[PDB]
């Protein structure tokens, strides 16, 4: 059976002049006197951008050893395939990562990093070409997805090995069959039942991996956790740029025409109802982000949890590794995210 | 004319001061409003160039708007038989009026300061003007009630122009100037009535005026020689402004200068005004197209008056810094990241031929202080082969720590790859097994 | 200022009158309004990360000092003994004892062992051999016992299992 | 021994023109120059509906 959780959100940053007053000395002479609330709503869209790695370190690098097992080997019957890192094709992940990675529509890599620019090459006017023009600037995650995608080879090829000794200690090797009769031990079976019935298990075992290929290959849903992440970072970072094309009640919304037309005096009562519309409209972005992390921050702390009492254990929490009684967890990276594979 | 970041003691004298368009910690010091700085990497405001120069460039035409033939040859009408005009392709030098006899008494404007009436050019304006008397003056505003305002002549609420009012006491004090007295309603704005039908107090109409409830509806000023001031005649002139996306016919007198492209430069195009870098553009207008804005109401596009040439506007910051430091309890040394730009187009980004010549310095390659990531490229590190445990992250798989440094042409920040652990060598076995032998009690 | 004239009240009502004050009065109000607004919704949601922290000490408080606990990475690494709570400021520091074995050897295995036909497997353990002696033992401490008849579990004939090998099943 | 548990609220909606200018076209009319203000202030009730 599959899980989806996700595990972070992109990393945004905002330049305050840039955005409420743009390229104009007499209006941002003015900020200054509205006080810190620039220096303020910073610091917490800092604080959001560090806690998105940490998240990510939380889950995948609590195992500082690289295990490295061959993906042809035999092990009894049980295939492993579809889950170790291909050992010739030039990727570097896994059959299903390769899929996962297929299945998300990311939004823009960065124009001036993907053969972009927002000069000439701006096409009609790219919506990422506006947020740079105006102070809102995308940071990369600190840990790559091929060095993500490293992790997760070397969490499935340390149960290949060692069974659940490398999460308590130094690997102790073992025969994968006598690590599968242990389990089988930890739910209430004797060990007979697998040696006698080990070709139907190892078969059974075998198909049920092959179908998760083709029940994701085709559905397009069910891995919708985790595209709301990308869609709802999308929709109001664009929501962000469509809201400096409003008047909040003065006599335009370009700061270049109040002051093309009105004195020092009379001028200071109309671009104090565009500083006042525009700090508020960022507020409200940053409070909704830093109440969105929060709730992303309770299913990093679950997928950690479920990393350490499923993959490096047998549960014995009823539904907590899957509907049934548990044997073993699998790990495979998604974007921002993370799925489970558990077998019962 | 530059800015700096200042530092008071607790008694009141100036301590320190630092310039924050000098070099990279200077600008971290001012973006943060601290003058010791901890470990880490920060995002940083723009310090580092500022607009030099001037660009203007306005219409050809040369010749001044017709002053003269409004304000002292036209004979003026009465206000119920109102008269309007229009005036295109003339500059607006007004200071020819004040060697003039008209002796303006009520200068008025709305939407308009007159201080800026020199630096706008107008898509469109029209003159009404008429003759009143002197208690009548006040009532030629928007949102007045009266005779005239009610009757003869009404502005409209979101009126945008200038009134102009003077005394004619020694050409217009004769008889034939008549206002309209009685009328059934209200005249809408910009709205005339030229009729003499008799009127009748009742509702209906008549035949003949001086009977029982029918007056004459036009009253005659009686304009003579010895009248007092309010009863004196005056000359009304008002004049409505238009502005929007469409050819300049009326504008102002300034002068115009070159072209400077690829700089950051304050410009101003028909009075339209602001800063940032011009440059070469590939859009199309419509024909009686003047600008275009983009989706955050940014202009992104203007036509040359002169040239008839289609230009972009860029602004002079559009990608984000990064300055990374150890601390300034340790060293002075920092390194730039420049996110999403590559190495080989940073000096045409920074504008290097208009910073500091300490910036030039973090823009050039040099021994092998600029090398490139997937974040962006930094200056001032230098990279290492090896790996360690990550101390300041800069991005990608990319961090940052701090070295005491021996040999000369190299850098003091060392730049590496973060490294996931230490490799393992245990081998698949089909019939071995391994088992503890002692334990350890740990806390 | 929020742009008004002075950030001190009482030098806007010494050189302003009652009509033209309100209109300087009021831009100060929202602005110290609205910092008092940003204030406390930052301190509700610090409120509630604080919570879940707190939580999850009332749980570890419970099931790791209370208490012996099977889940692994719970109660420190390794197999868990023992907890000690001690008091911080604002908070707790638990002292965690745990077991973690070392010094492994290597050793020869077998999944059954044959004896007169039928096939014994263990109950719980490995079986182990020195060379020609034969032993089950449990997987984390080396301690190798005699085979007999209440640690193993016979049950079938000795065939299609593989790697069986044969032995004195006492 | 018994245990309560919280797991609901009640779920509320909110209309911008009926909330902030009532009936009246000029109040209407003037709140369109405030941009999505309500338009963004309906997707989060619903969702926490
Ligand atoms: C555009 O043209 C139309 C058509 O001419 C014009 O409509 C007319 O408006 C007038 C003013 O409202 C209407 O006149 C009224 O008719 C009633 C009929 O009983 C009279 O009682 C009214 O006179 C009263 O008010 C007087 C004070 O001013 C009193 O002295 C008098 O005793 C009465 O109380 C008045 O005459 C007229 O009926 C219509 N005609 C139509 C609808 O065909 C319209 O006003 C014009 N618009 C503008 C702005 O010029
Ligand atoms: C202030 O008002 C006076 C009177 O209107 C202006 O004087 C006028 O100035 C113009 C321009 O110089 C004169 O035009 C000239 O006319 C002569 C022939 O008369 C011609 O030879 C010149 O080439 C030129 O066309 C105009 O005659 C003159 N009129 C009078 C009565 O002086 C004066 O110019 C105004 N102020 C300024 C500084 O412009
Ligand atoms: C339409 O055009 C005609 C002709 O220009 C205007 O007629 C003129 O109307 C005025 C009154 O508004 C007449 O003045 C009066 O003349 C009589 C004597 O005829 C005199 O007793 C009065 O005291 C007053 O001076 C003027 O004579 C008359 N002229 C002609 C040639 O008819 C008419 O008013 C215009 N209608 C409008 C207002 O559109
Ligand atoms: C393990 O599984 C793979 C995949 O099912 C088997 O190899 C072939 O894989 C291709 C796709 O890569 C399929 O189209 C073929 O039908 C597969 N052939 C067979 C015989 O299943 C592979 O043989 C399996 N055997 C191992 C290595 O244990
Ligand atoms: C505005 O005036 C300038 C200067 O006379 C005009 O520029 C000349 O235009 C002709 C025709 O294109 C060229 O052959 C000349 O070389 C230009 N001279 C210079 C110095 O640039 C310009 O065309 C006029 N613009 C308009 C709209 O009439
Ligand atoms: C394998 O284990 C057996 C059982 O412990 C060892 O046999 C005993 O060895 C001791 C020491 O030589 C003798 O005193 C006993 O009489 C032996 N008895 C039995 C039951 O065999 C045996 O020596 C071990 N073999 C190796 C290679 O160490
Ligand atoms: C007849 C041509 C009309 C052209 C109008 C276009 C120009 C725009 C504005 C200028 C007109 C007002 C001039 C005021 C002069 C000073 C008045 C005073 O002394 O107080
Ligand atoms: C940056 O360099 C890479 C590699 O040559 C190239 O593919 C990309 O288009 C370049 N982008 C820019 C900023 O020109
Ligand atoms: C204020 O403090 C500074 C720094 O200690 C000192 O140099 C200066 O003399 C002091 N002046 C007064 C009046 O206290
Ligand atoms: C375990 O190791 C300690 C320290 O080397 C040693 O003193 C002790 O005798 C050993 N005990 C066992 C069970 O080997
Ligand atoms: C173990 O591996 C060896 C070498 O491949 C093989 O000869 C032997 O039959 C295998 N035994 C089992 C039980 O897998």
């Amino acid at each position: 059976t599959t899980e989806v959780l996700p595990v972070s959100m992109t990393k945004t940053a905002v330049d305050c002049n840039m955005y409420i007053c743009g390229d104009s000395t007499e209006c941002s002479s003015l900020l200054l006197q509205y006080g810190s609330f620039c220096q303020q709503l910073n610091r917490a869209l800092a604080g959001v951008s560090v806690e998105q790695d940490k998240n990510t370190q939380d889950v995948f690098a609590q195992v500082k050893s690289i295990y490295k097992v061959s993906a042809i080997k035999d092990f009894g019957g049980f295939n492993f395939s579809q889950i170790l890192p291909d050992p010739a094709k030039p990727s570097k992940r896994s059959p299903i990562e390769d899929l996962l990675y297929n299945k998300v529509t990311l939004a823009d890599p960065g124009f001036m990093k993907q053969y972009g620019d927002c000069l000439g090459g701006v096409n009609a006017r790219d919506l990422i070409c506006a947020q740079k023009f105006n102070g809102l600037t995308v940071l990369p995650p600190l840990l790559t997805d091929d060095m993500i995608a490293a992790y997760t080879s070397a969490l499935v090829s340390g149960t290949a090995l060692s069974g659940f000794t490398f999460g308590a200690g130094p690997a102790l090797q073992i025969p994968f069959p006598m690590q599968m009769a242990y389990r089988f031990n930890g739910i209430g079976v004797t060990q007979n039942v697998l040696y006698e019935n080990q070709k139907q298990i190892a078969n059974q075992f075998n198909k049920a991996i092959s179908q998760i290929q083709e029940s994701l290959t085709t559905t397009p849903t069910a891995l919708g956790k985790l595209q709301d992440v990308i869609n709802q970072n999308a929709i109001a970072l664009n929501t962000l740029v469509k809201q400096l094309s409003s008047n909040f009640g003065a006599i335009s919304s370009v700061l270049n025409d109040i002051l093309s037309r009105l004195d020092p005096p009379e001028a200071e009562v109309q671009i104090d109802r565009l500083i006042t519309g525009r700090l508020q409209s960022l507020q409200t972005y940053v409070t909704q982000q830093l109440i969105r992390a929060a709730d992303i921050r309770a299913s990093a702390n679950l997928a950690a949890t479920k990393m350490s009492e499923c993959v490096l254990g047998q549960s014995k929490r009823v539904d907590f590794c899957g509907k049934g009684y548990h044997l073993m967890s699998f790990p495979q990276a998604a974007p921002h995210g993370v799925v489970f594979l558990h077998v019962t | 004319p530059l800015t700096m970041l200042v530092e008071f003691s607790p008694n009141g004298t100036i301590i320190d001061a630092i310039d924050c368009s000098q070099d990279p910690l200077s600008e971290l010091k001012c973006t943060t409003k601290s003058f010791s700085v901890e470990k880490g990497i920060y995002q940083t405001s723009n310090f580092r160039v500022s607009p030099s120069l001037d660009v203007v460039r306005f219409p050809n035409m040369t010749n001044i708007c017709p002053f003269d033939q409004v304000f002292n040859k036209t004979q003026f009408p009465s206000v119920y038989a109102w008269e309007r005009v229009r005036i295109s392709d003339c500059v607006s030098d007004y200071t020819v009026l004040y060697n003039s006899s008209a002796s303006f008494s009520t200068f008025k404007c709305y939407g308009v300061s007159p201080t800026k009436l020199n630096d706008l050019c107008f898509s469109g304006v029209y003159a009404d003007y008429f003759v009143v008397k002197g208690d009548h003056v006040h009532q030629i505003a928007p949102g007045q009630t009266g005779v005239i305002a009610d009757y003869n002549y009404k502005l409209p609420s979101e009126f945008v122009g200038c009134i102009l009012a003077w005394n004619t006491r020694t050409i217009d004090s004769k008889r034939g100037f008549y206002y309209r007295l009685f009328r059934h309603g209200n005249i809408r704005p910009y709205e005339r009535d030229t009729s003499n039908v008799p009127y009748n107090a009742a509702g209906g109409t008549c035949n003949q005026p001086g009977t029982h409830n029918c007056y004459e509806p036009l009253q005659d000023y009686g304009f003579t020689s010895t009248s007092g001031v309010g009863y004196q005649p005056f000359r009304v002139v008002v004049l409505s402004f238009e502005l929007l996306n469409a050819p300049a016919t009326v504008c102002g007198p300034k002068q115009s200068t070159d072209l400077v492209k690829n700089k950051c430069v304050n410009f101003n195009f028909n009075g339209l005004t602001g800063t940032g870098v011009l440059t070469d553009s590939n859009k199309k207008f419509q024909p009686f197209q003047q600008f275009g804005r983009d989706s955050a109401d940014f202009t992104d596009s203007v036509k040359d008056p002169k040239t008839l040439e289609i230009l972009d506007i860029t602004p002079c910051s559009y990608g984000g810094v990064s300055v990374i430091t150890p601390g300034t309890n340790t060293s002075d040394s920092v390194a730039v990241l420049y996110q999403d730009v590559n190495c080989t187009d940073v000096p045409t980004m920074l504008h290097m031929d208009q910073v500091s010549n300490d910036w030039r310095v973090y823009a050039v390659n040099t021994d092998g202080n600029m090398f490139q990531t997937q974040a962006g490229c930094l200056v001032g590190a230098t990279y290492d082969n090896t790996s360690y445990e990550c101390d300041i992250p800069v991005g990608a798989g990319v961090c940052a720590k701090f070295q005491t440094t021996t040999r000369a042409k190299q850098s003091s920040i060392l730049a590496y790859t973060m490294s996931l652990g230490e490799d393992s060598n245990v081998a698949y076995s089909n019939n071995s097994i391994a088992i503890p032998t002692n334990f350890t009690i740990s806390v | 200022n929020f742009g008004a004239i002075s950030s001190v009240l009482n030098d806007i009502l010494s050189r302003l009158d009652p009509p033209e004050a309100e209109v300087q009065i009021d831009r100060l109000i929202t602005g110290r309004l609205q910092s008092l607004q940003t204030y406390v919704t930052q301190q509700l949601i610090r409120a509630a990360d604080i919570r879940a922290s707190a939580n999850l000490a009332a749980t570890k408080m419970s099931e790791c000092v209370l208490g012996q606990s099977k889940r692994v990475d719970f109660c420190g690494k390794g197999y868990h003994l023992m907890s000690f709570p001690q008091a911080a400021p604002h908070g707790v520091v638990f002292l965690h004892v745990t077991y973690v074995p070392s010094q492994d050897k290597n050793f020869t295995t077998a999944p059954a062992i044959c004896h007169k036909g039928k096939a014994y497997f263990p109950r719980e353990g490995v079986f182990v051999t020195n060379g020609t002696h034969w032993f089950v033992t449990q997987r984390n401490f080396y301690q190798p016992e005699v085979i007999t008849t209440e640690n193993t579990f016979e049950s079938g004939n000795c065939d299609v299992v593989i790697g069986i090998v044969n032995n004195t099943v006492y």
